[PDB]
C-alpha cells in the first residue's frame, strides 16, 4: 500500500517530459497531472481531458505559449483557447475535434483574439446617429 | 412541568374564575345600551361553565386555547385592561363622529 | 542599466505574489466575494488573504451598492489605505448602478467617491469571472517609477 | 562569537516560512488550497511578503509622539529574539546561572510591546481595546509561573540544561497529566489568536509568530525529551525538531477548529476555574518530594 | 455595514440604538414605474441569501390578484426550490454567525457543499445566485434531465455533511459557554415584536405558516417544525440545525411526487407561450408582444401575502390599478423586526454578546429596505 | 558574553525599523481590579519561587507546614474574589 | 380643534425661539468637537439665511411640522452623529452659482 | 375550471361574520367602511381614535390577534385626503389576517401605535421618513432609511425619482464630499397604457 | 409539528453525572472535536486553479451580451424596441433607421454594463433570437467608457463566442 503511492508519483514525472518537462509542469503550472490529451486547437493550446481525479474537473488543459502576440509563458489568463469553452472545458460531454464538430457559416472569425485590457487596440465607445443637420452657405 | 413561554406554569385553579367574574362587573358600570357588553358577556359565561364542570382536566384547557392554563390566564389578565380602556374612552356607547369623504375605489 | 530594469520587476512581483483585499459586506456581491473563500474557486493564499484590516490591506473591493449614507463612510477608508492601493468595483452596482441607478439614494459609478482601476461587470459576479479581477490586477502591474 | 548570527538569521527565516505552514496546514483543515501559484509549492511567497512590506510600503502615522511608535517594534522583536539565548537545545549559547527565571522574565516584559502600541494612537477609540489585549496576557502569566514551579519542584533546579538529564527513560507528560493540558491553553493567550483575539505593523507579525515557535520549543523541554546522548549530537538534533513541529500543528489546530471564548468568560475559564485547579496541583507538587525522595 | 450607536455603563450595554439603513437601495419608488414582469428580479436582489424563497412571495401575490392557479407540476418545483433555499439561508445563518464569533472551520466546511448548490441553480437558470425563475405564471423553465438524478445524489451525501457540524459546534463546551443565556425573551412582550421565522418559532409559540397556511401543495408534504424552550441564542441556533436535518424529508418527498405536465400557465394572458409555438401560430406571438413591453393588465385591489422565509417573512403588500404598473408595494422582511429587538436583547450584556445577537437573528443587511 | 549577546539582538531590531522609515520616497474602572490582583498574586508567587532550589539542605518537616501555608492564603485571597467580584 | 399638531397660532412662534437658542449654542461647539471647516461667525450667518426662507407663517399646522424637522436636521450634531464634513452641510461648495438676469442667464442659454 | 381558478369561495361567508361582528358594535368613532374580498378583511378607521381600535383585537374573548406586526402606508394624490396608513395584523391562536386603514390626509399629526405595540415605533419612523407623517406622543422619532443631509421626503409622488440632491462628487475639495449637483441620466418615461378597459364590474360611472 | 431542542436534564444519579462532569473537568469533547478536523485534513480537497483548470457550468448561462446573425450573412436583430421596454435596468437603447433601400434593421444599439443586472429577459422577449447570452467571464476594463458597449460593433465582435452560442441554442429549442 505504501510502495504503490510513491511509485505512482515517479510514473507521472517520467511520462510527461522527464527532467525539463516536469519542471515546466511544476514552475509554470499550478498543479502537475498526467492523462489523456486531445492536442487539437488553434495556436499552442493542448486541452487535455478524460482524467478522473474529482467531480467537475477536466485535466490540466494548459495555457498556450504565445497565443497571438502576447509572447508570454510565465503569466497567462483565460484569453487563450478558441471556441471550446462550452464544449469539453465545462458544459458539453463531446470533445470539439473528436465527436462534435463546430458549425461553419463564414461569419465567425478564423483567428482567435485575446482580451482587450489596458493595452492598445482595445474596446471603445462610439456615436451612432447622424444628428440634426444645420448648414449655412454664401 | 413547565410551559414553553416565559410565563411560569403554576398549578392554580379558580384563578381563572376570579378574573372572569371581575370583568363582568366592569362591563356593567358605564355601557348598557351598547352591543359591546351584550356580546362579550355570553362568551365569558360559556367559558365559565366549562371550568365549573371539568375539575383540573387537560380537556378544559383544550377548549378554545389548547396551550395549557398558562395561555388562558394571559387571556384573562389583559381582559381587565381592555375593559377599563373601553370604559374610559367612549366609543362603544356613543357614536356621533363625522363621516369620511366619498372616495374608496382605486 | 540591466540591473535597474530587472529590480523594478522584483518589486512588482511582490504585489503579483500576494494581495490583501478589504472585506466589504455591503452587497449580494459580498456573498459571491465569500465564494472566493469557498474551496471550489480559490485565490486564498494564492494571493488573497481574508484578514483584511482597514490599514494593512493593499486592495479594497467595493462590493455592489453604495448609498449616500455610505458615500462619506467608504471615502475615509480609502484615505487610511497605503499608497500602493488598487480598487476593484466588483458587480454591476459598483460599475455604475446595475439596478436602481436613476434612484435618489444610490451613488452612480463609484468613481464619484473612489477611483476604480479594475471593473467586474457581473451581477451575481460568478467566482470564475471574479478570478479574472485579481489575475488582471497582477497582470496590470508592469512598470513603476522609471526615474 | 559568530553563533548569535546563526540564531537570528535562520530564526527570522523560520518566522517567514511560517506563512506557508500557517495557511497550507490550516488550509487542508478548511479543505482549501494554500500557496501554489507563487512557487513550486508556494516556497517563494514567504520571502515575497518581505519585499512587499519592508521596502515599498510607506508610513501614515496617527500622531507620531517623538520616540514612541518607532520604539515599540524594537521592544517587540528584541524581546522575542533574546528568548532564544537561554534555550538549552543540544548545547546552549551562553548558559545562564538560572534558566527558566530568564524565560519568564523576558515574556513578562514582552507585555510592553502591546502597551506602547496603545499609547502610539492619540484616540481613545484604540486604547480601550489595547488594554483589553493586555488583560489577555497579564492574567495568564500568574498561572504560567505556578505551573512552571510544579514541574521544577518535581525534579531539577531552574537551569534548563538539567531538565534534559532528568528525562532519561520516561516523559514528564505522564507524572504531570493535568499540568500538561494547561500548557496547551495558557501559551495561546500571548497573541496567538485562538482562544481570544484583539512597515512597523508588519514587524509585529515577525515578533508575534516568533513567540509561537518559542512556546512550542519550551513545551518540548518541560514535558518532552525521550533521549539525551552526549556522545552523539546527531540523534538529538533531528528528534527534537519533530517533537516541536507536532506541537506547532496543535497551535494551528485551535486557531481553525474553535471559536473565541469571549473576553468576560476568558476570566471565567481562568481565575474563577483554572486558578483553584492550578494551585491545588501546586499543593500536590509540594508534597511529592517529601512523600517520596525527589530532590536535585 | 452596520453603524450601531452604543451606550456602555463601564463595560456592559445600557442602550443599543441601531442607526441603520446604510443600504437603502430605494426599491419603494422604483418598482412603481416598472411592470410586473419588469419588477420580478428586484425581489431576488433584495435579500442577499434567499433566491427561490424570494419571488415566491411576489408571484403568489400576483396569483392572488389574478385568481389563477399555477400548474400542478410547477407547484412541486416551487417546494423543491423553496426547501433548497431553506438549506442556503440556514447555512449562512450558521457559517457567517460563526465567522463573526471567530470560528474558521465551519464556514469553509459548508461553503464546499454550498458551491455544489449553485450548480443546481446554473443548470436550471442563467445566473449563479439571482434568477428570474419563479414568476406569476408559475415556473419559467422546466428541470433538465440531468438535474433530477443529481438532487438524489446530493441528498444522499448531505445527511452526513450537516451532522458534521453538530459533532463540531453543538457538543463543544465553547457554544454551551458563549451562546447560552443571551436575551431570554419568550413572553407576550416578545410576541409584541413579531418575528414569525425562528425566535417565536424557535422558542415558545408552536405557530408556523407551513402547517397553518398552504401556498403551493402543502400539508400533503410531511413537515417537522423545531420548537425549543429557552429564548437564548443557543436554543435559537439548535432549532436552525434541527430545521436542516428535517428538511431533506421534504426534498425526498418532492422527488417522490412529480406529476409530468405543464410548466407555465396554459392561459396566455399571464405567461408567455413556448418558443416553437409562437413562431407558427398567430395569437401566441401577439400575446408574446403584449406580455412583454406592456405588463399583465392586473385586477385592481389591495392584497397581502406572506410565505415563510428562513429568516422570517416576506410580507408583500401590492396595491393595484387597472394599469400594468403596480402603484407602490412594501416587502416586509424580518430585518425591521429583528433590529427592533436589540432594544431589549442588549439589556445587561457585553459588547461581544451584541455580535452573537445579530448572527442568531440573522440580520443580513439586504433585508432592511421596505 | 551576555552583554555581547543581548546588544546584537536589539541593534538588528532597530535596523529593521529604518528600512520601512527611510527607503521609500515619492474610562471603565473595572479593568483596574484585575490589574491589581495580578500584582498581589505574583508577590505570593515570588515567595513561592525558591521551593525547587531552596529545599536541598533545610529540614523538610519545618518547611512542609510553611510551604503549603502560603498557597492556602493564596486561595483565601481568591475566596474573597468569589463574594461579588463584579460583571468581569 | 382639528387638527392639533402641537401649538395654536401664537404658541407656535415661541417654539421657534426655543429652537433658535439650541442651534445658536451648537455652532461654536461644532468647531472643536467636529471640524474648523469655514468659520464660527460664518456658521452663525448660515442660521439667519435658513430661517428667512421659512419665514411665511399663515397656519400653525405648517409651523409645527417645521419645529419637528428643525429638531432633527439641526439635531444631527448635538447627540454626536457621524457626518465627516459631508452630511449636515447646507451651503454649496461647488455651486457655479447661477444668477437671475435676462442678460446673464440668456447668454449661457438655459430652458 | 381546473387551472383557471385558484381557490373556490368557502371561507368567504365565514370571514363575512367578522364583517358583521365588529360592525354590530357600530361606532361612527371606529367602524365606517368594511371591505371583504379574496379570503381577506379590510377596515378603514376615522382619524380621531386609532388607539382604541388597536386595543381591540388585542386580547379579546371572541378573537385573539395580539400581533400587530407589519405596518405600511399608501401615497395617493387622487383624493382630497392624501396618505393612507395601512396596518397588517396577524393572529397566532386564531389564524387569520385583518387590515386596519386610516383615511385622513395626515399632513396634520396622527395618534401613535407605540403604547399598544412595541415594534410599531420602528415602522412609525419609516412613515415619517418616506411619507412625512408625524406621530403624536411618539418616543424617539429618528431617521433610518433617509440620508442625514436629505431634504423633503423621498417617496412622495410630487417630486421625481432622481430627486434634487443625489449626485456626490469629490473633485476639488480634499475631504468634503459634494452635494449640490443635481443632474442624472435620463430615465425613459414609458407611456405604455393599453386602450380598452381591462376588467368589467370595476368600471365606475362618471 | 414539534421536535424539541431541550434535553431536559441528561444527568440523574451517579453514573450519568460523572461522565457529564468528566467532559467539563478535563476536555474529552474538545479532543473529540479535534478528531473531526483531523480526518478532514487527510481527504482530498476540491480546488480549481483558474489559469489551467475550469469550473463546472451549464448549457444555458448568462454573461456578456452578444447579438447573433443568420448563417448566410444578415443581422438577425430586426429593431423592435421590444427588449428595450422589458429591460428592468434600462441598459439597452435602440434607435432605428431604414438600411439603404428596402430593409429596416437598426442604427443605434447600446447596452450598458454600468447597468444590466443579467436576466435573460432580452433573450426571452426577442422573437428573432438576436441577443443570446453566451458563456462569458472575461471582461475587465480601465474606464466606464471601455466597459459600456457601443453601437453593435463589439456586440457583433461576439463571433468568437457565436460558435459556442450556436451549440448552446441547440440545447435551448424545446427547453431542456
Ligand atoms: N506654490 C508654488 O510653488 C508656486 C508659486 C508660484 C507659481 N507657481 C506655479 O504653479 C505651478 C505649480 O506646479 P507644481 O510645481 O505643483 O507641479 P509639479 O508638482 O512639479 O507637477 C508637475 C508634473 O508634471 C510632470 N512633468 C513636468 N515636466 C516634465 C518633463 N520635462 N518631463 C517629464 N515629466 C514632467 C512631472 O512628472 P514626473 O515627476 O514623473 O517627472 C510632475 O508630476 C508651477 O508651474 C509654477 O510656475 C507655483
Ligand atoms: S450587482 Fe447584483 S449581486 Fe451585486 S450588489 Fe448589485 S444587485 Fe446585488
Ligand atoms: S434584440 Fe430582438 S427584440 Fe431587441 S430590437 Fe433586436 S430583434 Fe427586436
Ligand atoms: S439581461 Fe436584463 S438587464 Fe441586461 S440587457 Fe437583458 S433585460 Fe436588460
Amino acid at each position: 500500500e505504501l510502495l504503490q503511492v510513491l511509485k505512482r508519483g515517479l510514473q507521472q514525472v517520467s511520462g510527461h517530459g522527464g527532467l525539463r518537462g516536469y519542471l515546466r509542469v511544476l514552475f509554470r503550472a499550478n498543479d502537475v497531472r498526467v492523462g489523456t490529451l486531445v492536442g487539437e486547437d488553434k495556436y499552442g493550446n493542448k486541452y487535455y481531458e478524460d482524467n478522473k481525479q474529482f467531480f467537475g474537473r477536466h485535466r490540466w488543459v494548459i495555457y498556450t505559449t504565445e497565443m497571438n502576440g502576447k509572447n508570454t509563458f510565465w503569466d497567462v489568463d483565460g484569453s487563450m483557447v478558441p471556441p471550446e469553452w462550452h464544449r469539453w472545458l465545462h458544459c458539453m460531454t463531446d470533445d470539439p475535434p473528436t465527436v462534435k464538430p463546430p458549425t461553419a457559416r463564414k461569419f465567425i472569425w478564423t483567428n482567435h483574439k485575446f482580451n482587450l485590457s489596458g493595452t492598445p487596440q482595445q474596446y471603445v465607445p462610439y456615436s451612432t446617429t447622424r444628428k440634426k443637420i444645420q448648414e449655412w452657405v454664401p | 412541568t413547565g410551559l414553553v413561554g416565559l410565563a411560569v406554569c403554576e398549578t392554580p385553579h379558580e384563578r381563572l374564575k376570579i378574573l372572569y367574574t371581575k370583568i363582568l362587573d366592569v362591563l356593567g358600570h358605564i355601557p348598557k345600551n351598547a352591543a359591546y357588553r351584550k356580546y362579550t358577556e355570553q362568551i365569558t359565561n360559556e367559558k365559565l361553565s366549562m371550568v365549573k364542570a371539568e375539575p383540573d382536566v387537560k380537556k378544559l384547557e383544550e377548549r378554545l386555547q389548547g396551550g395549557q392554563i398558562e395561555e388562558v390566564i394571559l387571556q384573562a389578565e389583559n381582559e381587565l385592561s381592555l375593559a377599563r380602556k373601553m370604559i374610559q374612552w367612549k366609543p362603544w356607547e356613543p357614536l356621533v363622529e363625522e363621516p369620511p369623504a366619498s372616495q374608496w375605489k382605486w | 542599466e540591466y540591473v535597474v530594469a530587472k529590480l523594478d520587476d522584483l518589486i512588482n512581483w511582490a504585489r503579483r505574489s500576494s494581495l490583501w483585499p478589504m472585506t466589504f459586506g455591503l452587497a449580494c456581491c459580498a456573498v459571491e466575494m465569500m465564494h472566493m473563500a469557498a474551496p471550489r474557486y480559490d485565490m486564498d493564499r494564492f494571493g488573497v488573504v481574508f484578514r483584511a484590516s482597514p490599514r494593512q490591506s493593499d486592495v479594497m473591493i467595493v462590493a455592489g451598492t453604495l448609498t449616500n449614507k455610505m458615500a462619506p463612510a467608504l471615502r475615509k477608508v480609502y484615505d487610511q489605505m497605503p499608497e500602493p492601493r488598487y480598487v476593484v468595483s466588483m458587480g454591476s452596482c459598483a460599475n455604475g448602478g446595475g439596478y436602481y441607478h436613476y434612484s435618489y439614494s444610490v451613488v452612480r459609478g463609484c468613481d464619484r467617491i473612489v477611483p476604480v482601476d479594475i471593473y467586474v461587470p457581473g451581477c451575481p459576479p460568478t467566482a470564475e469571472a471574479l478570478l479574472y479581477g485579481i489575475l488582471q490586477l497582477q497582470k496590470k502591474i508592469k512598470r513603476e517609477k522609471r526615474l | 562569537m559568530i553563533n548569535i548570527l546563526m540564531l537570528i538569521i535562520p530564526i527570522l527565516l523560520a518566522v517567514a516560512f511560517l506563512t506557508l505552514v500557517e495557511r497550507k496546514v490550516l488550509g487542508y483543515m478548511q479543505l482549501r488550497k494554500g500557496p501554489n501559484v507563487v512557487g513550486p509549492y508556494g516556497l517563494l511567497q514567504p520571502i515575497a511578503d518581505a519585499i512587499k512590506l519592508f521596502i515599498k510600503e510607506p508610513l501614515r502615522p496617527a500622531t507620531s509622539s517623538a520616540s514612541m511608535f518607532i520604539l515599540a517594534p524594537i521592544m517587540a522583536l528584541g524581546l522575542a529574539l533574546t528568548m532564544w539565548i537561554p534555550l538549552p537545545m543540544p548545547y546552549p549559547l551562553i548558559n545562564m546561572n538560572l534558566g527558566v527565571l530568564f524565560m519568564l522574565a523576558m515574556s513578562s516584559l514582552a507585555v510592553y510591546s502591546i502597551l506602547w502600541s496603545g499609547w502610539a494612537s492619540n484616540s481613545k477609540y484604540a486604547l480601550i481595546g489595547a488594554l483589553r489585549a493586555v488583560a489577555q496576557t497579564i492574567s495568564y502569566e500568574v498561572t504560567l509561573a505556578i505551573i512552571l514551579l510544579s514541574v521544577l519542584l518535581m525534579s531539577g533546579s531552574f537551569t534548563l540544561s538539567t531538565l534534559i538529564t532528568t528525562q532519561e527513560q520516561m516523559w514528564l507528560i505522564l507524572p504531570a497529566w493535568p499540568l500538561a493540558m494547561m500548557w496547551f491553553i495558557s501559551t495561546l493567550a500571548e497573541t496567538n489568536r485562538a482562544p481570544f483575539d484583539l512597515g512597523p505593523f508588519a514587524l509585529f507579525f515577525m515578533a508575534e509568530y516568533a513567540n509561537i515557535i518559542m512556546m512550542n520549543i519550551f513545551t518540548a523541554i518541560l514535558f518532552l525529551g525521550t533521549s539525551h546522548n552526549p556522545h552523539m549530537p546527531e540523534l538529538y538534533t533531528i528528534n527534537f525538531t519533530i517533537k516541536s513541529l507536532l506541537l506547532t500543528m496543535s497551535f494551528l489546530w485551535i486557531r481553525a477548529s474553535y471559536p473565541r471564548f469571549r473576553y468576560d468568560q476568558l476570566m471565567h475559564l481562568l481565575w474563577k476555574n483554572f486558578l483553584p485547579l492550578t494551585l491545588a496541583l501546586c499543593m500536590w507538587h509540594v508534597s511529592l518530594p517529601i512523600l517520596t525522595s525527589g530532590i536535585p | 455595514v452596520l453603524r450601531l450607536v452604543m451606550e456602555l455603563s463601564g463595560e456592559m450595554v445600557r442602550k443599543c440604538d441601531p442607526h441603520i439603513g446604510l443600504l437603502h437601495r430605494g426599491t419603494e419608488k422604483l418598482i412603481e414605474y416598472k411592470t410586473y414582469l419588469q419588477a420580478l428580479p428586484y425581489f431576488d436582489r433584495l435579500d442577499y441569501v434567499s433566491m427561490m424563497c424570494n419571488e415566491q412571495a411576489y408571484s403568489l401575490a400576483v396569483e392572488k390578484l389574478l385568481n389563477i392557479r399555477p400548474p400542478p407540476r410547477a407547484q412541486w418545483i416551487r417546494v423543491l426550490f423553496g426547501e433548497i433555499t431553506r438549506l442556503l439561508n440556514h447555512i449562512m445563518a450558521v457559517t457567517t454567525h460563526a465567522l463573526d464569533i471567530g470560528a474558521m472551520t465551519p464556514f469553509f466546511w459548508m461553503f464546499e457543499e454550498r458551491e455544489k448548490m449553485f450548480e443546481f441553480y446554473e443548470r436550471v437558470s442563467g445566473a449563479r445566485m439571482h434568477a428570474a425563475y419563479v414568476r406569476p405564471g408559475g415556473v419559467h423553465q422546466d428541470l433538465p434531465l440531468g438535474l433530477m438524478d443529481d438532487i438524489y445524489e446530493f441528498s444522499k451525501n448531505f445527511s452526513l455533511r450537516i451532522d458534521e457540524l453538530e459533532e463540531m459546534l453543538t457538543n463543544n463546551r465553547i457554544w454551551r459557554n458563549r451562546t447560552v443565556d443571551i436575551g431570554i425573551v419568550t413572553a407576550e412582550d416578545a410576541l409584541n415584536y413579531g418575528f414569525s421565522g425562528v425566535m417565536l418559532r424557535g422558542s415558545g409559540i408552536q405557530w408556523d405558516l407551513r402547517k397553518t397556511q398552504p401556498y403551493d401543495v402543502y400539508d400533503q408534504v410531511e413537515f417537522d417544525v423545531p420548537i425549543g424552550s429557552r429564548g437564548d441564542c443557543y436554543d435559537r441556533y439548535l432549532c436552525r440545525v434541527e430545521e436542516m436535518r428535517q428538511s431533506i424529508r421534504i426534498i425526498s418527498q418532492c422527488l417522490n411526487k412529480m406529476p409530468p405536465g405543464e410548466i407555465k400557465v396554459d392561459d396566455a394572458k399571464v405567461s408567455p407561450p413556448k418558443r416553437a409555438e409562437m413562431k407558427t401560430s398567430m395569437e401566441s406571438l401577439i400575446h408574446h408582444f403584449k406580455l412583454y413591453t406592456e405588463g399583465y393588465q392586473v385586477p385592481p385591489g389591495a392584497t397581502y401575502t406572506a410565505i415563510e422565509a428562513p429568516k422570517g417573512e416576506f410580507g408583500v403588500y401590492l396595491v393595484s390599478d387597472g394599469s400594468s404598473r403596480p402603484y407602490r408595494c412594501k416587502i416586509k422582511a424580518p430585518g425591521f423586526a429583528h433590529l427592533a429587538g436589540l432594544d431589549k436583547m442588549s439589556k445587561g450584556h457585553m459588547l461581544a454578546d451584541v455580535v452573537a445577537i445579530i448572527g442568531t437573528q440573522d440580520i443580513v443587511f439586504g433585508e432592511v429596505d421596505r | 558574553n551576555l552583554m555581547l549577546a543581548l546588544l546584537t539582538n536589539f541593534t538588528l531590531a532597530t535596523l529593521l525599523v529604518i528600512i520601512a522609515f527611510w527607503l521609500p520616497q515619492l474610562f471603565s474602572m473595572k479593568f483596574f481590579l484585575v490589574a491589581i490582583t495580578f500584582l498581589l498574586f505574583d508577590l505570593e508567587i515570588a515567595l513561592l519561587l525558591p521551593l525547587p532550589w531552596a529545599s536541598q539542605t533545610a529540614n523538610l518537616n519545618t518547611m512542609l507546614t510553611m510551604a503549603l501555608f502560603l498557597i492556602i492564603l493564596l486561595a483565601v485571597s481568591l475566596a474573597y474574589e468569589w463574594t461579588q467580584k463584579g460583571l468581569e | 380643534v382639528k387638527p392639533i399638531f402641537s401649538r395654536d397660532m401664537n404658541e407656535a412662534k415661541r417654539r421657534v425661539r426655543e429652537l433658535y437658542r439650541a442651534w445658536y449654542r451648537e455652532v461654536p461647539n461644532t468647531v472643536h468637537l467636529f471640524q474648523l471647516d469655514i468659520s464660527v461667525k460664518q456658521g452663525r450667518d448660515k442660521v439667519r439665511e435658513m430661517f428667512k426662507k421659512n419665514a411665511h407663517i399663515t397656519d400653525p399646522r405648517v409651523v409645527d411640522l417645521l419645529v419637528i424637522k428643525g429638531k432633527m436636521e439641526l439635531e444631527e450634531t448635538i447627540k454626536v452623529w457621524k457626518q465627516r464634513t459631508h452630511v449636515m452641510r447646507f451651503f454649496h461648495e461647488t455651486e457655479a452659482p447661477r444668477p437671475k438676469d435676462f442678460l446673464s442667464k440668456f447668454y449661457v442659454g438655459h430652458d | 375550471r381546473p387551472t383557471v381558478r385558484p381557490r373556490n369561495d368557502v371561507a368567504h361567508k365565514q370571514l363575512s361574520a367578522f364583517g358583521e361582528y365588529v360592525a354590530e358594535i357600530l361606532p361612527k368613532y371606529v367602524q365606517q367602511v368594511q371591505v371583504s374580498c379574496f379570503n381577506e378583511l379590510e377596515i378603514c378607521i376615522h382619524p380621531d381614535g386609532v388607539i382604541p381600535v388597536l386595543t381591540f383585537l388585542r386580547d379579546h374573548s371572541n378573537a385573539q390577534f395580539k400581533s400587530l406586526a407589519d405596518l405600511t402606508a399608501v401615497d395617493i394624490p387622487t383624493r382630497q385626503n392624501r396618505f393612507e396608513i395601512v396596518y397588517n395584523l396577524l393572529s397566532l391562536r386564531f389564524n387569520s389576517r385583518i387590515r386596519v386603514k386610516t383615511y385622513t390626509d395626515e399632513l396634520t399629526p396622527i395618534e401613535s401605535s407605540v403604547p399598544v405595540y412595541k415594534a410599531a415605533n420602528w415602522y412609525e419612523r419609516e412613515i415619517w421618513d418616506m411619507f412625512g407623517v408625524f406621530f403624536a406622543n411618539h418616543p424617539d422619532l429618528r431617521r433610518i432609511l433617509t440620508d442625514y443631509g436629505f431634504e423633503g421626503h423621498p417617496f412622495r409622488k410630487d417630486f421625481p425619482l432622481s430627486g434634487y440632491v443625489e449626485l456626490r462628487y469629490d473633485d476639488e475639495v480634499k475631504r468634503v464630499v459634494a452635494e449640490p449637483v443635481e443632474l442624472a441620466q435620463e430615465f425613459r418615461k414609458f407611456d405604455l397604457n393599453s386602450p380598452w378597459e381591462a376588467f368589467p364590474a370595476y368600471r365606475q360611472p362618471p | 409539528t414539534y421536535k424539541y431542542v431541550n434535553l431536559r436534564e441528561p444527568s440523574m444519579d451517579m453514573k450519568s453525572v460523572t461522565d457529564r462532569a468528566a467532559q467539563t473537568l478535563l476536555w474529552t469533547e474538545l479532543i473529540r472535536g479535534l478528531g473531526m478536523t483531523l480526518s478532514y485534513l487527510f481527504r482530498e480537497p476540491a480546488t480549481i486553479n483558474y489559469p489551467f483548470e475550469k469550473g463546472p457550468l451549464s448549457p444555458r448561462f448568462r454573461g456578456e451580451h452578444a447579438l447573433r446573425r443568420y448563417p448566410s450573412g444578415e443581422e438577425r436583430c430586426i429593431a423592435c424596441k421590444l427588449c428595450e421596454a422589458v429591460c428592468p435596468a434600462q441598459a439597452i437603447t435602440i434607435e432605428a433607421e431604414p438600411r439603404a433601400d428596402g430593409s429596416r434593421r437598426t442604427t443605434r444599439y447600446d447596452i450598458d454594463m454600468t447597468k444590466c443586472i443579467y436576466c435573460g429577459f432580452c433573450q426571452e422577449a426577442c422573437p428573432v433570437d438576436a441577443i443570446v447570452e453566451g458563456p462569458n467571464f472575461e471582461f475587465s476594463t480601465e474606464t466606464h467608457e471601455e466597459l459600456l458597449y457601443n453601437k453593435e460593433k463589439l456586440l457583433n465582435n461576439g463571433d468568437k463566442w457565436e460558435a459556442e452560442i450556436a451549440a448552446n441554442i441547440q440545447a435551448d429549442y424545446l427547453y431542456r
